[PDB]
């Protein structure tokens, strides 16, 4: 109970954190929603900003409400601005990680994934969600794998496969780790995000797009007429979870751990999940 | 030096007599590690415990080995006396099975197919997963069930015999669960000391439909073709080491199970236990 007045951070990205506008007359977010700020700058001449008052919702929006509920804490819910997820640049975390690296989250709740070199920074929840790298195709595209020669070695094959991921989150960080030749011939067809990435898909203009795996199993189970999939049995390479990354040492991990395990033990984590990720493909 | 224990549980850990001379049979899938395991000869229900040398190895024999390798560990690995995963039971409250063991300090870590949960992580230390899965229902080549919301099972009776293993978190979840009551206490009727005798009363049309983890129930329908699993996996869940609250070991045992998930080690071990 003492000082459970938090400062927690997140990061949109649907279904797990969707943002919307609030009611400017009222100023108040309604019905499922939370409210969260996001600190917009006046210029770019300028670290004068503002905080605009917004609503977030989603999945993980209401993992936070539970455990607000089930773990006895208040808080303060804002949007990461410098960065996104989580990267490590001239050896310093910017995103939702470096909020909590440097102390001004106390947490971080979203579509973060746990991996070692973020493990050394911050301590992560148990995973709450299953997640790693998949690889998006239009339906009929023949690939084994992230582990696919056409990936591995991609100027063996003419023409050459067209594949990208969006940077400097998780995945990129482990393709840059584990396959040296295909991350420095994905650069060419980096996406600035999901959106995009499944546009060029659409169009013929991406023959693969390598990303996490709880969104874009999501985003297969939402395409219009089932166009776009997911390659393998449901298949992901470096199965992980999303966590919630809290500061070294925290003194709320034990609590949440256990709450989250009882979600799942419960029911509770698959009603959440037919509400926010199931799909008519 | 840590004392490992683990159990019985293919394609996890296998469990095979010594040669007469004490050491184990030279195997290839790359030669196949095995480990010295102790464990007892007698299996039966509140029977002495006589401990002899076994040979250990599969995925959780590797993993052990990569484990104690990384982080500069020597070790010795002993079967649960018991036979049991563990479950927590009133006397006013005691662990028995792996979780028993390692809260009483005759293990310092347990490496076997353990299901993370909430009753369990109140009391022990588990690592971030190393392997994700769930419940499934194994069934006779024959034999029609949609999955779990079947009425055989959620309305049951003596004509269609289901269970699970005795002293696992699946046991518990059902004589506990309100809506599983009937199938909850049914299940009591029927329950089986080990997943291998699980395994064999379905082939043997004792057991009609056994309940039980997907990594192990898929696998034995891989090899076994007069057995299915049946419905979408359920109760999706992890495998996690277990440790003591106060370990020194936890921070390096979880980095090293997240480095092996992403760098192809975990799916390596797989694709050479379980693929
Ligand atoms: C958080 C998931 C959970 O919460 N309550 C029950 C379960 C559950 C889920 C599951 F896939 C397997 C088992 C289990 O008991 N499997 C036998 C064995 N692996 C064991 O650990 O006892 C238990
Ligand atoms: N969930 C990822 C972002 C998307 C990705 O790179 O797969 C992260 O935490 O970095």
């Amino acid at each position: 109970p003492d000082d459970n007045h938090l400062s927690i951070v997140t990061l949109e990205e649907a279904p797990f954190v969707i943002v919307e506008d609030i009611d400017p007359l009222t100023e108040t977010c309604v019905r499922n929603t939370v409210p969260c700020r996001k600190f917009v700058k006046i210029n770019n001449s300028t670290n004068e900003g503002m905080n605009v008052k917004k609503c977030c919702k989603g999945f993980c929006i209401d993992i936070l409400k539970k455990l607000s509920r089930t773990v006895k804490f208040t808080y303060d819910l804002y949007l990461v601005t410098n960065g996104k997820h989580g990267k490590k640049v001239n050896n310093v975390w910017n995103g939702m990680i470096g909020e909590v690296v440097y102390q001004r989250a106390v947490m971080a709740v979203g579509s973060l994934t746990i991996n070692e070199e973020r493990s050394e920074v911050v301590d992560f929840s148990v995973p709450f969600v299953e997640t790693g790298i998949s690889v998006m195709v239009s339906r009929g595209t023949q690939v084994t794998g992230l582990s696919d020669k056409k990936f591995q070695r991609p100027h063996d094959y003419s023409p050459p496969f067209r594949f990208g991921t969006v940077p400097n989150g998780s995945t990129e960080r482990n393709i840059r780790n584990n396959y040296p030749y295909m991350h420095q011939y994905m650069t060419r067809f980096n996406q600035r995000g999901v959106e995009d990435a499944l546009v060029s898909l659409k169009t013929g203009k991406l023959d693969a797009f390598i990303y996490d795996a709880a969104v874009l199993n999501y985003k297969a189970g939402r395409d219009e007429g089932c166009k776009l999939v997911t390659i393998g049995s449901g298949y992901i390479f470096a199965t992980t979870g999303y966590g919630i990354a809290l500061q070294k040492g925290s003194p709320w991990k034990r609590q949440i751990d256990l709450a989250l395990l009882q979600f799942v033990g419960d029911g509770e984590m698959e009603e959440l999940e037919t509400l926010w990720l199931t799909g008519i493909c | 030096r840590l004392k490992i224990v683990t159990i019985h549980q293919e394609p996890f850990v296998y469990v095979k007599p010594t040669l007469s001379d004490g050491t184990c049979k030279e195997e290839f899938t790359d030669p196949v590690k095995k480990v010295i395991c102790t464990g007892p000869n007698d299996t039966s229900p509140g029977s002495p415990r006589h401990t002899v040398p076994q040979c250990c190895y599969g995925f959780c024999i590797d993993l052990l080995i990569k484990l104690a390798r990384t982080m500069n560990f020597t070790y010795e690995v002993h079967l649960v006396a018991d036979g049991k995963f563990g479950t927590q039971e009133r006397v006013k409250k005691e662990w028995n099975g792996m979780m028993g063991e390692l809260l009483s300090g005759q293990a310092d870590m347990i490496v076997a197919p353990l299901t993370i949960n909430n009753e369990r992580a109140q009391y022990i230390e588990f690592s971030k997963p190393f392997k994700y899965q769930g419940l499934t229902i194994l069934v006779k080549k024959g034999t029609r069930i949609t999955g779990i919301n079947d009425p055989r099972l959620r309305n049951p009776s003596d004509k269609f015999i289901y269970a699970t293993v005795k002293q696992s978190s699946v046991d518990i979840y059902f004589r506990r669960q309100v809506e599983l009551s009937t199938m909850y206490r049914h299940m009591e009727k029927h329950n089986y000391e080990s997943a291998a005798e699980a395994i064999q009363a379905v082939r043997d049309n004792k057991l009609h439909a056994f309940i039980w983890d997907s990594a192990v129930l898929e696998f034995e329908a891989s090899q076994k073709c007069d057995l299915v699993t049946t419905g979408e996996l359920f109760f999706r869940s992890g495998f996690g080491i277990g440790m003591r609250k106060d370990s020194p070991w936890k921070q390096n045992v979880s980095l090293s199970i997240l480095k092996s998930h992403e760098n192809g080690f975990m799916e390596d071990l797989d694709k050479t236990w379980v693929r």
